[PDB]
């Protein structure tokens, strides 16, 4: 559940897996098929792309560490609104009536 | 497929038979060939009366 | 300034937006109904150019405008799709 | 003549073997073929050129200078042209 | 008691009637005015009606004084019955122009004449938000899971509004504005276009700002509020996934409707165009006979 | 370096005007703009036997810009006209091009040479003997998908798999044809298979097309409401 929170994006390879938990391709599918019916992530599971696509993460406690993670991702998000409402300004910037 | 009675596609050439069953033609798009046909005829009518400023 | 405020969507509906079903609902009633009013006008504009406007208007159905009613149909949802768009790129560019 | 088949050479193939760059360049020694490659900015790594490369670079050259706003167009931004006009 | 609790819907004679009870008290200068809140409840939306100030004192110096009389309230209560006998007491209106924890005191009074947890109702009476001007809380008890203990707290409850059809006429009759914060036609929407993304850049700002309190200048933890902060992750659009491919898909549908109105108004104006032109070709046989005529005209009036 | 009226000037100069642009443009091997210039100046020129011989050396250079472009004018054109005996040089030409029979176009221009000459496009029809072999191999990219490269040499006399390796090479660079050679297996694919309303390319021109229309409501504007003006300052009411 962790790799996924850390990272961005929501999607993993069955080889990530394999190696951060130590087990084979095998495995590696029987530990998601698991983990969803637990109901600790809910998806869909490519067998033919080789991905979990992880839709939803649950919440859980935030540490200090997270707050971090969390809050640099922001920072991108702000700027892309900064930027995208300068350029709204200077079209029809007569037409505002 | 010529009934349309469950669409698809035969393909020998591997032997497939694809079965298609997704909807047809957009109704949006397809109701614009009609306005646009109404508009395309108006003109020719609007010409006729452009005959008085001749 | 109380009395003009009468809204939590003050900033809460330009981002904030209808299902595209909806959008589709519209844009399928605009585009039928305007060949309606098509085929009216067309009857219509056959004459436009015997005696006297007023005559005209009763006989072959002038009446309310169709030329000015095709019009009105037109900028309304010409108007509103501009509007759907517009908010529809707006979020997918500043969102993610 | 040369300068000309190069230019085509990228939309026509992805793979020539070495011998065949030559062969369509009228040359008939290998190294004068490989010296070419320097100067026409082509990378040819194990004998087997990689047109697909010079491209990338070619293209993102043209973007990379100024203008680019109204050069790209933006989806956000076509609403706004016609809606003024309208207005107006 | 009742656990109900969503909304608050919140009538325009309540807003105005706290900004009012405020200035004939003329409390200024960080001096208060609370009074009592009416209407029904017991309720999921909660909906206040109507408002009456009650006589308060609230000592700035020392904020744990004030002064309540209990008197009054039952008194005035019975008069609102004579009004409208479904009005009893769901709470009290504050005057702002923020929250304090000297509310937490207040509170307590209240709960011996309700029949609902007390409503708190901010009245900004400044005006001051980029929505409306009210934040509405209602009094919890509650376990706090950070590992400390029972606190009684002010936890938030959405501000919207409701009005009677009669109150709503009058609302609109007094005022004059055109609006830019509502929606009307196309030039409009394009200003709470700009308003809308302007909003969330403001919000946005200060959730990176929030983050950088907590482990700089140290606020607590609290676990409640950063949850949902993970949620607009999850929930958050992704580039190139066969959504955000349907999504280009469909503005390409959209602008071809668009292209085709633009140019049945085309349609519409150059027939506009023929006619005006027409009415001209038939004003100038009128111009010429004008002129002989004309003649005829000006040496009789010279004449008389 | 022109700054050229339009909007205070007679119609038979703005159509004169236009006619010389494409003349000039087609020269420099710019057919694109070429083929624009020139359908305005006969929109501007009227369909009357007073206009007779302008409309005849328009419509000349018109049917020649097609060919150059690949673009061919159509058999209703010609037809539709009653010009066909001056237009017969040129439908001769449209027949010859769109075969691809290099044998045929050595034919046609010069058998009719002296009446292209005159008219001054004989400079440009040369520049067609080419561009009837590219006509032609598009032809064979289109009639089948993959095509080895022995057989395009059989059907158009082409020499060698490696000369018409080389014509295509050209071709393809402006696209024409739109295919790539494999070296490799030996053939020649075409690689269009549309599905392009997926991609981003519609919405560029419906982007075009609203603004031409934009245009037009500014041209109504101004001209319109401009003589009414006029008639009520006028002494008729």
């Amino acid at each position: 559940i962790e790799t996924v929170f850390v990272k961005n994006i929501r999607m993993l390879s069955f080889e990530d897996i394999s190696k951060a938990t130590h087990l084979p391709k095998d495995n590696v599918e029987h530990l998601v098929m698991r983990a969803i019916s637990l109901g600790l992530l809910k998806g869909s599971i490519d067998q033919v792309n080789e991905l979990v696509t992880i839709s939803w993460v649950q919440p859980r406690i935030i540490s200090g560490d997270q707050i971090t993670k969390m809050k640099d991702r922001l920072v991108e998000w702000n700027d892309q609104v900064e930027k995208l409402g300068k350029k709204m300004e200077a079209r029809g910037q007569s037409i505002w009536v | 497929i010529l009934d349309k009675i469950f669409y698809g596609v035969l393909d020998q050439g591997n032997g497939w038979l694809y079965v298609y069953e997704t909807p047809n033609q957009d109704a949006t798009y397809d109701s614009a060939l009609e306005l646009v046909g109404q508009l395309n005829k108006v003109v020719d009518q609007l010409f006729e009366k452009a005959s008085v400023l001749y | 300034k109380m009395l003009m405020n009468l809204h939590k969507e003050q900033w809460q509906s330009g981002l904030k937006m209808y299902d595209y079903e909806e959008k589709e609902e519209s844009n399928l009633a605009a585009t039928k109904s305007m060949v309606k009013i098509a085929e009216q006008y067309s009857k219509r504009i056959e004459e436009e150019k015997e005696l006297t406007e007023e005559e005209l208007k009763t006989r072959y159905v002038g009446r309310q405008d169709p030329k000015k009613h095709l019009s009105e149909t037109a900028d309304e949802t010409l108007e509103n799709n501009i509007v759907s768009v517009l908010t529809a790129g707006v979020n997918s560019v500043a969102i993610k | 003549i040369r300068d000309e088949i190069a230019k085509n050479t990228e939309l026509s193939y992805d793979f020539l073997p070495l011998s065949n760059i030559k062969a369509l360049l009228f040359f008939n020694n290998e190294k004068e073929t490989e010296k070419f490659a320097l100067e026409r900015n082509w990378p040819i790594v194990n004998s087997k050129v990689y047109f697909n490369n010079q491209s990338k670079e070619k293209a993102d050259y043209e973007d990379e200078m100024m203008h680019e706003e109204d050069q790209k167009t933006n989806i956000i931004e076509k609403a706004m042209d016609y809606a003024i006009s309208i207005e107006n | 008691m009742s656990l109900q609790h969503e909304k608050v819907t919140i009538a325009p004679l309540v807003l105005l009637s706290a900004l009012d009870h405020y200035e004939r008290t003329q409390t200024k200068e960080n001096k208060r005015c609370v009074g009592v809140i009416l209407g029904d409840a017991n309720s999921s939306t909660i909906r206040v009606t109507n408002s009456f100030a009650l006589p308060f004192e609230e000592d700035e110096k020392n904020s744990d004084v004030w002064f309540l009389d209990h008197n009054y309230i039952e008194n005035m209560n019975e008069m609102c019955k004579k009004i409208n006998a479904k009005e009893k007491l769901i709470g009290w209106y504050h005057s702002g122009p923020k929250l304090r924890a000297s509310d937490l005191k207040i509170n307590e009074l209240f709960k011996k004449y309700t029949q609902n947890n007390p409503l708190l109702l901010i009245v900004d009476v400044k005006q001051q938000g980029v929505g409306l001007p009210t934040d509405a809380y209602v009094a919890i008890e509650q376990v706090k899971d950070d590992g400390t203990s029972t606190e009684k707290t002010f936890l938030h409850l959405p501000c919207t509004i409701e009005a009677e059809e009669a109150e709503e006429i009058g609302v609109e009759h007094l005022l004059r504005d055109v609006r830019d914060q509502a929606a009307g036609g196309l030039s409009i929407r394009l200003t709470n276009q700009l308003k809308s993304l302007k909003g969330l850049q403001s919000k946005l700002k200060d959730v990176v700002e929030y983050l950088d309190k907590v482990i700089n200048k140290e606020l607590p933890i609290n676990h409640t509020i950063l949850g949902k902060l993970q949620d607009v992750f999850n929930l958050l659009p992704n580039l190139g996934t066969p959504d955000d491919d349907e999504i280009d898909v469909e503005n390409h549908d959209r602008i071809n409707i668009s292209n085709n109105l633009q140019k049945a108004l085309t349609v519409k104006t150059n027939d506009e165009l023929m006619v005006i032109y027409i009415s001209n070709l038939v004003r100038s046989i009128i111009a010429f006979d004008d002129l002989i005529e004309n003649k005829i005209q000006n040496k009789k009036i010279q004449e008389q | 370096k022109l700054e050229y009226p339009h909007t205070d000037v007679s119609s038979s100069l703005e159509a004169r005007y236009f006619f010389y642009l494409s003349k000039i443009n087609a020269i420099q091997l710019d057919y694109s703009t070429a083929n624009e210039y020139i359908i305005a100046a006969i929109r501007k020129a009227p369909h009357n036997s007073k206009s007779l011989g302008f409309l005849q050396q328009s419509n000349k250079l018109h049917c020649c810009i097609q060919l150059l472009m690949g673009d061919i004018p159509e058999l209703s054109f010609f037809h539709q006209s009653n010009m066909q005996k001056s237009l017969l040089p040129y439908y001769h030409l449209t027949k010859a091009v769109k075969l691809g029979d290099l044998k045929k176009f050595t034919s046609t221009i010069t058998k009719y040479k002296q009446l292209l000459l005159k008219d001054d496009t004989y400079q440009l029809c040369v520049r067609l003997r080419s561009n009837v072999i590219k006509t032609g191999i598009r032809i064979i990219s289109l009639t089948y998908k993959k095509i080895s490269l022995r057989d395009i040499c059989l059907k158009l006399n082409l020499d060698s798999e490696q000369t018409v390796e080389y014509m295509v090479s050209r071709a393809i660079r402006d696209g024409v044809i739109e295919a790539k050679i494999n070296h490799e297996d030996g053939f020649i694919e075409t690689t269009e298979l549309l599905n392009i309303y997926d991609s981003e390319d519609p919405q560029q021109v419906f982007d075009e097309r609203i603004k031409f229309a934009n245009q037009l409501h500014d041209e109504y504007l101004v001209s319109m409401r401009y003589p009414e003006d006029k008639k009520t300052q006028q002494n008729e009411k």
